[PDB]
This record gives C-alpha cells, structure tokens and sequence, in this order.
C-alpha cells in the first residue's frame, strides 16, 4: 500500500515504541526515590488515541489506595 | 472538646452496621460539632472532615456528609471557615475522581466569598481548581458557561486576561452548546466586555451596539451597553468600519439622552 | 459493590460474574444463593481451592473466543 | 491484610494540547474572524468562515489554512500531512 491505512498502522508502532521507552524511564526515577508514595512494581504503557480504535467507554471506575498512589507518581510524572 | 469529637468519630468509624444508621451517627456528630465555637469548632470540623476522606468510611457517608458539612458552612461568618476550606480542597485527593460535586460547590463559595473581600485574584485561582474538562460529571452546558463566565469576569476585574482570553474562549467552546437565553446575554455582555479590554474596541462596540437593541436586558443596562458602544466607538481605530458604526450610534434616540452625544455628533457629523 | 464504587453499567456483571457465575472446580469467590442468574442480596465468600495449587494462579474467564461476532461485524461495515 | 496488590499494568492514554486563544496562520484570534475577511459583515452571509480542525487536534480559520493548503500542504506546527477532521468549534 502508499499513504492509506498503514499509516494507521505506523502509529500504531509508535506507541509500543512510547510504551517501552516511558517503561525504562519510569524504571529510572522509581530507581531514584526520595518521594516516592506508591514505590511497588509497576509496568506503565503508554499509547496514543489516534490510532488505536475505540476499545470501550473507558470506564472511571475507582482504583486502590497503594494503586492510587502509583498512579498518582506516573500521572505527575 | 474537639478530641472527644474525633474520638466518637474513629470509634464510629471501626463500627460495623447499615448505612443509614451509621449516617444518622455521623451527621448527629457534625451537628453536634457545628454547635461549637471557636478553635474548638475549627478542630472538631477538621476531624470530621478527615474521616471523610479516610479510605474506611462509605463512599455514601463520606459524599453525603461532606455535602451536608458544606451546606452548613455558609452559616459561619467569613472567618476561621475558610482556612478549613483550603484544608478541605487540598484533602479531597484519593478520592477527587470518585465524586467532585463537592470540590466544586466548594470553589463556587471560596471564590464567592474571596468576591466579597475585594479579591479577583485568589477568587480567580481557586475557580479555575474546578475540573470542567472531566465531564464523567457532566456538568450542564449552563453550570459550566456559568463557571466559566465567572472565571472572565473574575479576570477582568483583576486585569490580567492573557488567561481570560483563553477563558471567554472555553466558555465559547461550550457556548454553542447551553440554552439560557439570560446566560447568553450576560455571556455577551462580558464577551463584548472582554473585546473592550484587549484592543477589540470597534468589535465591543459591535458587540454593544447588537446587545443595545434587546428587550430582557435592563433599560438602564441597555443604555449602559450603548454607552458602553459609543464610547468603545470613538476610541476605536478611525477608518471605514469605525465610520459606519459612527453612523449608526447617529439613530438611536437613547444615544442623544446620553452626555457623550455631542461628542460623536461633531465626530461623524467632520469636525 | 454498586452503591460505594461509582461502577459502571452491565459490564460490572461480566466482570463480576467472572469470579462466580460459569466457573470451574476453581473458584476463587463463592456465594451462598448458588444460581445462575445474578440476585442483589447475595453475599460472597472466598474459597481455598487446593486444587488450583499453581503458584501464580490466573482467571482467564475473558477472551475465550476472540471470533468477531456480528453487532461490531455491521457497524465496523 | 488477606490480598495485596504486587504488580499492576495500567495503560496510560493522552492527548495534545492546543491552547485555543489564537490560531497561528493569521494571528487574530481562534475566532472573530482572520485576515482575509476582516469585518463580521459585507456578504459573509451568517459569516461563511469557521474554525478547522486536524487530526493532529491543531486549530485554525477554515481560510487561513485554505490558503496555506494551496502552497503547502504540511500543517505549519507539525509534520503530519493535516488531515480533515472537523468544521467549526
Ligand atoms: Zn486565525
Ligand atoms: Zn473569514
Ligand atoms: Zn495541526
């Protein structure tokens, strides 16, 4: 194909590559510490909307206290 | 006796029983610390606040009992009342995705009340805390014009509306969206307002001059909104545009009662 | 579970019937009005289950037949 | 405790920003006209020009980027090829 729908799939490579390059990245700073709430093991991906279709509603479900605070060190990280 | 307060309320809070019993409990506990006064009033809130938020106690408890603690709040004068209220917003944090209705009605009375004290500037920071994006509340199309009207005027009181003009936008993002016809008229009004602020002098006076000719508007404010045109139109940028609203501030009749008729009469009429 | 959660519509049941309703001789949360449609006043309990002796134990009750049914089959159409 | 959580995978999603106060082709304004048009009246006809938005989520006047599409045609604050996703606000 030229221009068409396998650039749909080149974004989708691109999030896989997102995902495993904020993997490594957030492996540093839960390595740093020092203010870290919700220091457990966590394995964070990271994607974009534009490719991938419509999973669901993306729920807003409620999440864990420990969880939380994992979330919450990704999120303002 | 703020301490046997948070005493009743940790040992209510290990109990185990139905929902409207342990609610009853609680909110004859808020009751009861209302009934204070003074720092102990000021503590004894603050432990009812903080068990609200505690991981343990119901979701239904702590919405619930947080919304009738806010309903009671505006009770107490403009004092001591509100270091609790930064207290309580700065809390709600585990918990601020589950239910925000009450970060909201909170904001809407902090920034109120720092209306009160001559204050756009903290008034306009707390109000612009509110979540409007979030929208798994939906807040009406109204509530958050409301809001976001409130922000640009805020704003505009203050003067410093390089946010404000990202704010009349927001609100005109969801403006083609709500149905209050008085909300849109005073939405336009501060729109006009804003356009008057910037540089938008020969726009606000458009935007007057369309608001001039209403029927719900006030007729003192309908004179002021023309007022607020004619002068808008004089110091406007002199060319072709400026020239013709020139001659249409030259029919109203309301423009001849205002003291600034002279003033555009020798203006359009080449003096 | 659906009073102090803010959970979402159906697809509460078919996660939460992942743990109860349909399950083998694996269960990992019984109830006491043994049914198979779903009630409101029934209460869960958790069971030891020796049988599912494995180490890092998983419930994979989703996916079970990744076949494209037909209502996403017409509106992807 | 009786179950504790030790590993989680959560998948973060997001989204760019657009900072929706002034589109970058005319500098005017996202709206309130663009440079080719000037006033609200003089045959506009209930005003015939809106805001145009990218799958790249940017946002402009559908004219200022009708001009830009005819020499260029590369979405002046990115490199994707700017796509047709919206009209008006
Ligand atoms: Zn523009
Ligand atoms: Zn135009
Ligand atoms: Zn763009």
């Amino acid at each position: 194909c030229g221009c068409q729908f396998t650039s749909k799939l080149e974004g989708m490579f691109r999030d896989m590559s997102i995902s495993n390059t904020t993997m490594d990245e957030f492996r540093q700073h839960l390595q740093a510490t020092g203010v870290s709430l919700g220091g457990v093991d966590l394995t964070v991906r990271v994607l974009t909307t534009g490719y991938w279709p419509t999973q669901s509603a993306t729920p807003k479900c409620n999440i864990p206290p420990a969880p939380r605070h994992a979330f919450e060190i990704f999120r303002r990280f | 006796m703020a301490a046997a307060v948070r005493q009743d309320l940790a040992q209510l809070m290990n109990s185990s029983g139905s929902h409207k019993d342990l609610a009853g409990k609680y909110r004859q506990i808020l009751e009861k610390a209302i009934q204070l006064s003074g720092a102990e009033q000021l503590e004894a809130l603050k432990a009812f606040v903080e068990a609200m938020v505690n991981e343990n106690v119901s979701l239904v408890i702590s919405r619930q009992l947080l919304t009738d603690f806010c309903t009671h709040l505006p009770n107490l004068p403009d004092s001591t009342a509100k270091e609790i209220y930064h207290f309580t917003l700065e809390k709600i944090q585990p918990r601020v995705i589950s239910f925000e209705e009450q970060v909201a009605s909170i904001r809407q009375h902090l920034a109120s009340i720092y209306e009160k004290e001559e204050d756009w500037r903290n008034a306009a920071q707390v109000l612009v805390g509110i979540p409007l994006e979030t929208g798994q509340k939906q807040y009406n199309v109204d509530y958050k014009l409301e809001t976001y009207l409130k922000i640009a005027r805020l704003y505009l009181e203050d003067d410093d509306p390089v946010q404000a003009e990202a704010y009349i936008n927001r609100a005109s993002l969801l403006q083609n969206e709500s149905t209050n016809e008085q909300l849109q008229i005073h939405y336009k009004v501060c729109y006009a307002r804003v356009l008057d602020y910037r540089r938008k002098f020969i726009e606000a006076a458009q935007r007057y001059n369309e608001l001039s000719y209403k029927t719900i508007v006030h007729e003192s404010e309908r004179l002021e909104a023309l007022k607020h045109a004619l002068h808008c139109t004089i110091l406007a940028s002199a060319g072709q545009q400026r020239s013709r609203m020139l001659a249409t501030l030259f029919k109203d009749e309301r423009c001849q009662q205002l003291a600034a008729y002279g003033i555009l009469e020798k203006m359009y009429l080449d003096r | 579970i659906q009073q102090e959660t803010d959970i979402p519509e159906r697809e509460l049941v078919r996660a939460l019937q992942s743990l109860a309703c349909g399950k083998p001789t694996q269960r990992v949360l019984t109830k006491e009005p043994k049914s198979k449609e779903i009630e409101n006043g029934h209460i869960f309990t958790v069971n030891d289950q020796f049988t599912s002796k494995l180490h890092r134990v998983k419930i994979q009750t989703v996916a079970a037949k990744q076949g494209e049914s037909d209502p996403e089959r017409k509106e992807t159409r | 405790k009786r179950f504790e959580v030790k590993k989680w995978n959560a998948v973060a999603l997001w989204a760019w920003d657009i900072v929706v106060d002034n589109c970058a082709i005319c500098r005017n304004h996202i709206m309130d006209l663009c440079i080719e048009c000037q006033a609200n009246q003089a045959s506009a006809t209930s005003e015939e020009c809106t805001v145009a938005w990218g799958v790249c989520n940017h946002a402009f006047h559908f004219h200022c980027i009708s001009r830009w599409l005819k020499t260029r045609q590369v979405c002046p604050l990115d490199n994707r090829e700017w796509e047709f996703q919206k009209y008006g606000h």
